[PDB]
């Protein structure tokens, strides 16, 4: 189990760690988060009490280094930093654990939620979508735009998701215009899976990461990306059976975890109704359709 | 975006544009089978592609063989239309290609957009005008060439005949749409109006009769009466 210590908490802030969150009061004696499960990526995220504008946060994997949070009063935010001195970090953390100034990552032992949300997500791929190569962790916030959004404006601060566009030359073979537009199996299986992503695990990793950025930060272009990657599978007549089975599990846990009160903005009525009721795969997503219908029947 | 009454003069400016109407591409008769079931038999169709400024009509005849062995023909019909319009544009010299294509039904937008991805600089637009181009098959010479075709074929017409020698393209389009609206609302009466007087003939190289200016005014008035009428007979007013 690993630890993300904090220098202090000078401003009142709601702190998220994966799907958990807690409130820290201004100058409260808070020095970090302990017992973080190894083996998974994680996200530590923030919403200031004085400005709910700009949720922001850091994707990290504790196997890749010793990270800590230090508030910056010039830039006005909690920054994730890396400690190179391993012995100073051990000495610094032990002191905080002895004085019991840390919150424990509160995982229930039955609970596979976080694994199920991040199964295919890898830090190395995160770092290719979020380009800032001098750091081992990745900063995301509510306002960052995607490469595709900038095409429709600071390129350094962008989310470089894989561009999916159903009315594009990449998606449509000359002379198969109708075939490829109404059955996107070519675009999914040949262009995206074999050509760009290489395998379905990398495809599902980006899909899961886009969902989590949409949910934790309200990042609008992430939500677009998540719905596009769902729709590309559902709009293909020919999808390997194992991918469909896994997609159903993936979406099921995403719908299960979504805050009930955010469904209106994070779920696209058109995509979901199309996917569950009109698409080639309308009959292939049993778990997802069942939870969608029992939890958000208004949307449908 | 969409085309409506507020930007009506855009049609007659000097940017090349084409209207595309697909309402006569897939045409059927419905009939009973020996077993008392119902079946369709297709008949020949046409794409109506019109330059509203010049009158040039690119009439692509759709022979029934194109449907043989195909499923979901009303959906295929929209994509066949888009394929044929795209082939037409590509056949035209660059300086003759349209800058906009306006479709008369919104269901043609995605089929045409996909077929024209190679032409990112051609705008594909809908319209809010209820244009009567479906009545094109009530023009005898157009219906005649469609029904006689034994193979796919493209036939070029000027739907304004020689009118542009005497009137603007705005007035010529207004005349065309009035004529076609009448033919759509009551074909027999419209056709009677156009041909009652045997001394006004249709030249071999024209579609409509050779009316003088004064005679077009009488004709146009008669077509309005018919349209207001039928609108009464319809709504009892
Ligand atoms: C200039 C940064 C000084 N603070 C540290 O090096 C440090 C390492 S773990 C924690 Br908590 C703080």
């Amino acid at each position: 189990m690993n630890t993300v210590p904090f220098t202090s908490a000078p401003i009142e802030v709601t702190i998220g760690i994966d799907q958990y969150s807690f409130n820290v009061k201004e100058n409260q004696p808070f020095h970090g988060i302990k017992d973080i499960p190894i083996g998974h990526v994680h996200v530590i995220h923030f919403q200031h009490a004085d400005n709910s504008s700009m949720r922001y946060g850091y994707w990290f994997d504790c196997r890749m280094g010793n990270f800590y949070i230090q508030y910056d009063p010039k830039d006005g935010l909690y920054k994730m930093m890396e400690e190179r001195d391993g012995a100073k970090f051990e000495n610094i953390v032990h002191n905080f654990k002895e004085r019991q100034m840390m919150v424990s990552y509160p995982k229930i032992d039955e609970d596979d939620t976080w694994y199920n949300l991040t199964e295919f997500v890898q830090m190395d791929k995160i770092r290719k979508i979020v380009r800032k190569d001098e750091n081992q962790f990745s900063y995301v916030d509510s306002s960052m735009t995607t490469v595709q959004e900038n095409e429709l404006s600071d390129p350094a601060h962008s989310l470089n998701y894989t561009v999916i566009n159903f009315k594009s030359r990449e998606a449509i073979r000359p002379g198969h215009e109708m075939e490829d537009f109404l059955d996107k199996s070519y675009y999914l299986n040949t262009v995206m899976l074999q050509g760009i992503f290489k395998n379905s695990s990398n495809y599902f990793g980006e899909l899961q990461f886009a969902f989590l950025n949409a949910m934790f930060f309200g990042n609008y272009g992430s939500s677009l990306q998540w719905h596009a990657m769902i729709e590309l599978i559902c709009s293909s007549a020919t999808v390997p059976k194992h991918m469909l089975d896994k997609l159903d599990e993936i979406l099921y846990y995403q719908i299960k975890t979504l805050p009930e009160q955010y469904s209106d903005i994070l779920l696209n009525e058109r995509v979901w109704n199309i996917c569950l009721y009109s698409s080639f795969q309308k009959n292939s997503l049993h778990n997802t359709e069942k939870i969608m219908e029992n939890k958000y029947p208004e949307l449908l | 975006g969409a085309m409506n009454s507020s930007n009506y003069a855009e049609l007659f400016n000097n940017d090349i544009k084409l209207f595309v109407d697909d309402t006569n591409v897939y045409r059927v008769t419905v009939h009973k089978t020996f077993e008392g079931n119902v079946a369709t038999k297709a008949i020949n169709g046409c794409i109506f592609t019109l330059n509203p400024k010049t009158g040039h009509l690119f009439l692509k005849i759709i022979h029934t063989s194109v449907w043989a062995g195909q499923k979901r023909l009303s959906q295929l019909a929209k994509w066949k239309t888009a394929e044929e319009v795209s082939a037409l544009v590509r056949s035209l010299p660059k300086e003759e290609q349209p800058k906009q294509i306006i479709v008369t039904r919104k269901a043609m937008l995605d089929p045409l957009e996909v077929h024209m991805l190679d032409f990112p600089n051609i705008a594909i637009r809908p319209t809010e005008l209820r244009l009567p181009f479906s009545a094109a098959m009530s023009i005898d010479k157009l219906s005649d060439v469609v029904m006689k075709a034994t193979e796919p074929q493209m036939v070029l017409f000027n739907i304004y005949d020689d009118w542009l020698d005497r009137i603007s393209s705005y007035t010529a389009f207004s005349r065309l749409t009035l004529l076609l609206r009448a033919l759509k609302t009551n074909e027999e009466s419209a056709k009677m109006i156009l041909l009652s007087d045997p001394t006004i003939t249709i030249k071999s190289y024209h579609l409509w009769p050779s009316f003088t200016d004064e005679q077009w005014i009488t004709i146009e008035s008669q077509m309005r009466d018919l349209i207001l009428t039928e609108y009464g007979r319809k709504y009892n007013v």
